[PDB]
């Protein structure tokens, strides 16, 4: 039975070494914070281009006004209306 | 001085999503909304759309965003970048930079003539132009915090 | 790991118990005092289960009084203690050494060691190693002695040493201690030597934290204490009664960035400590 | 109308609906297409008619079926 305990201790040594290695792998230093490179400038067009790059000529040929003029202005107004954030009070209080 | 309750309510209000009715275009809410300093990048105030681990992760992300913004603020070469949207509101000039953080769209904008930063973070499906308009109209309403410096 | 406290009357076992444990395996359990006077030991008076249930035997010797008979009684105790169970760690504390010089203390410890070794040689015991500690209530010595005694009864010592070494190497920590909430008995540390002054600083930090928390109650312990030179002292309660105390130096960096990276690293360390059942 | 795409002079998406929600990569090509004084345009590509309108430096791309 003690040989089974020896195998259990060997499994304990492997598990505890794995536990040490697992918590050792998530250690982030300040050098990792300063030179991470994760925060990169990304645009919608560049994101679409990278998506097409990972997934994988002049297509457009040059040839109502009231409806488009109404809908563009209405879309802009609906975007600007919901962006109006009213404060619940003053931000800085005096003495 | 400062008031934490009003700034918290303002950030909670800026966590509101968009629901367009003329065109059926539903947008999700922002992932996180917070205000950070321009010197150390620590979180002054914050608000989440939906505990300590997430706060620490948000502080780490704020530090990363401030670290990336610090070099961009002190660089004048390649100033005509397509990801920069410098707006001037009430004769106060600022620079807005958009960033991509893996699967999260993070946009930051310095509060003009002050040592504070305003940061909006959303998911990868969120459009960047809506974020720019959102943070511009948010900076339009923040006139009382203009000219505020750390003690 | 129940430790047994043995000694003559008026040697200081009850006072040691009060001072340490009143101000399982690892927690500060209710230890057992045992007044052992000079007498003839009864052969196997149902004490085999008691000594088989003791993780480590601790003996207390008063340095003020004569101790040759105390060493003789200690040898008589060890004579059956090692026979019943050959895996018991035996510890001997030389108590009440506050009013002695360093040379006198070292000479007394050497004389006690030589007498115990000669008496064990006379009794024929071999393969037994007995540790000796110069302890006193009025200073840190009893805390360090109990720390060593507790550390001898944790089989996961080296893995905790490696974990704390990695935590210190990746957080600009000067010295991190894994305390317990009661008795101020630090459980694990790094490979760096245990500085007495820093240990006293961390112990009084533990006392200040617990007292200040107890002053405001009835509505996870965390504490950050920053000094004038930028040196911060951090606290975070671990699983069960364990608490982590670290001294982190800024090295000319941002305070809030250092706090954020230390918080994230220590939370990762706590998540790793959740997997190992070192608590309680 | 099959979908709408809203983008400014930088070309970043403000809104993407319909087929244009999965047709984002054409903004870089459409940034070189000339307009009129009123901002309107009718440019055909991939068997679809795309209608443009630039007002306050934002070009709204609207998709309609050619057939
Ligand atoms: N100066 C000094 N006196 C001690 C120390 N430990 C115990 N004593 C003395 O021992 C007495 C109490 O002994 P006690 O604990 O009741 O003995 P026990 O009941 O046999 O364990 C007190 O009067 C203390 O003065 C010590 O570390 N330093």
């Amino acid at each position: 039975k003690e040989h089974e305990h020896e195998q259990k201790l060997l499994a304990r040594e492997q598990e505890l070494r794995d536990i040490v290695a697992n918590t050792n792998d998530k250690l982030i230093d300040i050098s990792m914070i300063n030179n991470s490179g994760i925060v990169i400038q990304g645009t919608d067009l560049q994101e679409a281009l990278d998506k097409r790059q990972q997934e994988e000529t002049n297509t457009f040929t040059l040839l109502s006004k009231e409806q488009l003029k109404k809908l563009h202005s209405n879309i802009l107004n609906e975007i600007f209306s919901q962006s109006q954030v009213n404060k619940p009070g003053p931000l800085t209080v005096p003495f | 001085m400062l008031h934490s309750k009003n700034v918290k309510g303002f950030l909670e209000n800026t966590l509101k999503p968009y629901d367009l009715h003329s065109v059926d275009f539903k947008t999700s809410s922002l992932q996180s909304s917070m205000i950070i300093t321009a010197t150390n990048g620590g979180i002054l105030s914050y608000a989440t759309s939906n505990e300590i681990n997430s706060v620490n992760n948000l502080k780490m992300m704020s530090l990363l965003i401030k670290d990336k913004w610090s070099e961009d603020e002190n660089d004048t070469e390649e100033q005509h970048s397509n990801s920069c949207y410098p707006v001037e509101i009430d004769s106060f000039k600022t620079k807005i930079y958009t960033y991509e953080m893996e699967d999260l769209h993070t946009c930051v904008a310095q509060i003009p003539n002050s040592d504070l930063l305003l940061l909006f973070i959303a998911e990868g499906s969120f459009p960047y132009g809506l974020l720019v308009i959102k943070i511009e109209r948010a900076m339009r309403e923040l006139t009382d915090l203009f000219g505020y410096k750390l003690g | 790991a129940m430790v047994l406290l043995m000694g003559v009357r008026r040697c200081g076992k009850s006072s040691i118990c009060k001072v340490v444990f009143h101000n399982s395996t690892l927690i500060d359990l209710a230890v057992m005092e045992l007044p052992g006077q000079l007498n003839y030991f009864e052969p196997s008076y149902d004490s085999e289960r008691l000594f088989k249930s003791v993780g480590a035997l601790v003996y207390v010797i008063d340095s003020q009084d004569e101790y040759i008979n105390a060493i003789t009684n200690l040898a008589m105790i060890i004579e059956y203690a090692y026979k019943v169970n050959p895996s018991i760690n035996i510890e001997v504390l030389i108590h009440k050494v506050d009013g002695l010089s360093e040379d006198f203390k070292v000479d007394a410890q050497r004389d006690i060691m030589q007498r115990t070794g000669e008496e064990l040689l006379e009794l024929g015991l071999d393969g037994v190693q007995v540790s000796f500690y110069l302890t006193s209530i009025f200073d840190h010595s009893i805390y360090e002695a109990f720390s060593r005694i507790v550390q001898k009864l944790i089989p996961e010592l080296s893995f905790l040493e490696n974990m704390l070494d990695n935590l210190i190497q990746h957080s600009k920590i000067e010295k991190a201690f894994l305390f317990d909430v009661n008795s101020k008995i630090y459980v694990s540390t790094d490979s760096n030597p245990v500085d007495i002054q820093m240990y006293e600083v961390c112990s009084e930090f533990i006392d200040v934290t617990i007292d200040l928390f107890d002053l405001y109650k009835a509505p996870e312990l965390q504490n950050v204490s920053q000094l004038a030179n930028g040196v911060i002292i951090y606290l975070r309660q671990m699983i069960r009664g364990l608490a982590l105390v670290a001294i982190i130096r800024p090295n000319g960096t941002d305070m809030e960035s250092c706090l954020t990276v230390a918080d994230y690293n220590i939370d990762i360390f706590k998540k790793g400590l959740e997997d190992i059942w070192a608590n309680a | 109308i099959k979908g709408t795409i809203a983008f400014d002079t930088h070309g970043n998406v403000i809104e993407s609906t319909g087929v244009g929600s999965q047709r984002i990569e054409d903004i870089g090509d459409l940034s070189k297409v000339t307009l009129d004084a009123e901002g309107f345009a009718q440019v055909q590509g991939d068997s679809l008619l795309v209608h443009l309108y630039k007002r306050n430096d934002i070009t709204l791309a609207v998709y309609t079926s050619a057939q």
